[PDB]
């Protein structure tokens, strides 16, 4: 792609599982892990491991979006369920302990806690009287206090502050019964990757319903954590990296997933938004989510940071040690191989398309808006072959199209068959044209001619009009031979075609043709030694037009003038 | 005997319970106690969601465990 991963289809409201799927799977350490479990003689149906390891393959080889529909369908759901809108650390907190359970009895037993679980203590003293509590207990996330909290600094502050057991709260200590007691919490062990569990709600006593918290909360890009240790270590602190930031934005049981990744461990972030990866910049990923604005009122509001997931700084290279296709077994990447053979066999229920507005150039050289519905995940030939049942093939013809990409009225480029309709520029300045090639131009020798590209002008090199084409040029041919054919190629009349004029293009600055002197020679239309990538020099055609206009402007206009 | 449950302010409350005590019997006793519709309520121990059905003993709960309460921001 543009960025070296790639993103997941959505079914239909499964964001949240979208981007828990590419947090993970760039805790390459648990990947390599899933990769090797026993899914043999298990069932595609109903293998949990399975389908995470084939979610996990696509999005390693593929550089198309994967589907995760067997996903879905594993976990024993329907399709009502593909459109429930979730919580992603309660997925996180169910699909987690599945598969720890499902490693269980295997190789690789025991990698979820290695990785995800911690220890605490809960010490407790009587205020009153001598009894002294305590119990460790694990922990696989952390759920931090945001409200009234600036940044996490804070927030782990009050974590482990000392909190009071009064009142309705007293501590049952049995032999005094209940005392009033004072609670408080430490960490023993951090583990290597960190899930923060951002406690954005609470309950509004105005409206006597659950409510989000949009307000401010940073997060550091670098994490210092032997403060709340009870022991540190001065050979091994607990600095953390800042590895993941999934993002919510809206309503307390409704909105959108999103997900924020550094995979490499290096800084250079992308942005994972269902089925489009795009680079970001860091600002964006970080700041731009502690969020907590409440101005110009629009998404943004509503949108901010949710699950924060770090990394040990001793810890970075074993948790994303690279993976190549050594580290997959043969059974796994054969089982899926020949799995998809399968569907070469198999018109209904297709799909998350489309719509695709362009222009279509007929065999009498006159266009026609055409709106197509391909995949949105297909590639240039799924467009073109879809243009073909949509229209006249022409009697005869060459029954091959292609597709021009037209800025400013003039040809800058053709695509090849084979580039993915998502890479196509949606910009306001870029029309794309699907007409038939001439049979001039299907297979044309390539030593002695060329295809050029030709565009109406009107004297002024940048004012340019009507419909560019593609003109087939010969080499050494004498230049009445090419007006005869661009002439047989516009069909009006003759009195207007005596007015032309032509010109060669290049950079803005431009060298009218002698049209008697019939030189046509291939290098007059080639570029600067070492440029591609810059303009193609291209054809130029001079005269007046026949256009379309527009309202006059006046309700009071034109002048100006200083009576005094 | 009692557990402890760290609320949405990160308050610990406590719970009077038994081991036979099914999850949406605890979640009853916190909806009596914190205000919390038991359909919003998601409890985790030891990393684990407790899941509706299953009993506190299943999940190795004691005295003086404390679970820790959380509700739901639902994206689609």
């Amino acid at each position: 792609k543009h960025t070296g991963y790639v993103g997941l289809k959505n079914q239909g409201a499964t964001c949240y599982m979208n981007s828990l799927l590419q947090t993970l799977f760039f805790t390459n350490q648990l990947r390599k892990a899933v990769y090797m479990m026993p899914t043999e003689g298990d069932d595609s149906s109903k293998s949990v491991p399975l389908a995470l390891q084939r979610v996990f393959y696509e999005l390693q080889h593929s550089d198309k979006p994967v589907g995760t529909k067997k996903l879905t369908k594993s976990f024993g759901w329907e399709t009502l369920d593909s459109f429930m809108q979730h919580d992603v650390q309660e997925l996180c907190r169910v699909l987690l302990d599945n598969v720890e359970n499902k490693m269980k009895g295997t190789c690789v037993e025991g990698t979820i806690p290695k990785l995800f679980r911690g220890k605490m203590v809960s010490y407790i003293q009587c205020k009153e009287v001598d009894y002294r509590s305590d119990r460790r207990e694990d922990y696989y996330d952390i759920q931090l206090s945001i409200k009234g909290k600036k940044n996490i600094f804070e927030s782990f502050v009050d974590y482990v502050a000392v909190e009071q057991l009064d009142g309705d709260n007293k501590y049952d200590a049995g032999e005094h019964g209940l005392q009033e007691a004072e609670k408080g919490v430490k960490f023993l062990t951090l583990p290597p990757v960190l899930h923060l569990q951002l406690m954005r709600f609470m309950y509004d006593p105005q409206t006597d319903q659950n409510i989000k918290i949009n307000d401010r909360f940073e997060f550091p890009e670098q994490l210092p954590l032997d403060e709340f240790l009870q022991k540190t270590d001065p050979k091994d602190p607990a600095n953390y990296i800042l590895h993941a930031v999934l993002v919510h934005s809206g309503d307390n049981h409704g909105g959108h997933y999103v997900v924020y990744l550094n995979p490499k461990g290096d800084g250079k972030w992308c942005k994972f938004d269902d089925d489009v990866v795009s680079r970001c910049t860091k600002e964006e990923a970080i700041e731009h989510n502690y969020g907590g604005h409440d101005d110009d009122l629009s998404v943004r509001h509503c949108t901010n940071a949710y699950m924060l997931v770090y990394i040990r700084e001793s810890k970075l290279s074993e948790v994303l040690q690279a993976v190549t296709d050594h580290d997959i077994p043969q059974q796994l990447v054969e089982r899926l191989q020949e799995e998809k053979r399968i569907e070469a066999q198999k018109i209904t229920d297709f799909e998350n398309r489309r719509s695709f507005k362009c222009i279509w150039l007929n065999s009498q050289f006159r266009e026609e808006e055409i709106t197509l519905y391909p995949d949105k995940h297909g590639c240039v030939r799924d467009l073109l072959e879809e243009c073909k049942k949509a229209v006249e093939l022409g009697e005869k013809a060459s029954g091959k199209l292609r597709l021009l990409e037209i800025v400013s009225y003039k040809i800058i480029g053709v695509h090849q068959e084979d580039e993915l309709l998502e890479c196509l520029s949606p910009a306001t300045s870029r029309t794309f044209r699907i007409e038939e090639i001439p049979l001039d131009q299907v297979d044309i020798d390539k030593e002695n001619e060329m295809l050029v590209t030709v565009a109406h002008f009107h004297k002024e090199v940048f004012g340019t009009f009507g419909i560019p084409f593609l003109l087939r040029i010969h080499q050494g041919e004498h230049f009445r031979e090419v007006m005869k054919r661009i002439q047989s190629l516009l069909d009006i009349q003759e009195k207007e075609f005596e007015k032309f004029k032509f010109a060669i293009v290049m950079m803005g600055r431009h060298q009218y043709i002698n049209e008697d002197e019939y030189e046509v020679n291939l290098k007059d239309f080639e570029p600067q030694p070492g440029n591609m990538s810059h303009p193609r020099p291209w054809l130029g055609l001079d005269h007046f037009n026949k256009a379309p206009k527009r309202s006059r402007y006046t309700y009071l206009e034109k002048a100006i003038k200083i009576h005094n | 005997m009692q557990i402890f449950v760290k609320t949405l302010t990160g308050k610990t409350i406590t719970l009077e319970v038994e081991p036979s005590d099914t999850i949406e019997n605890v979640k009853a006793k916190i909806q009596d106690k914190e205000g919390i519709p038991p359909d919003q309520q998601r409890l985790i121990f030891a990393g684990k969601q407790l899941e509706d059905g299953r009993t506190l003993s299943d999940y190795n709960i004691q005295k003086e465990s404390t679970l820790h309460l959380v509700l739901r921001l639902r994206g689609g």
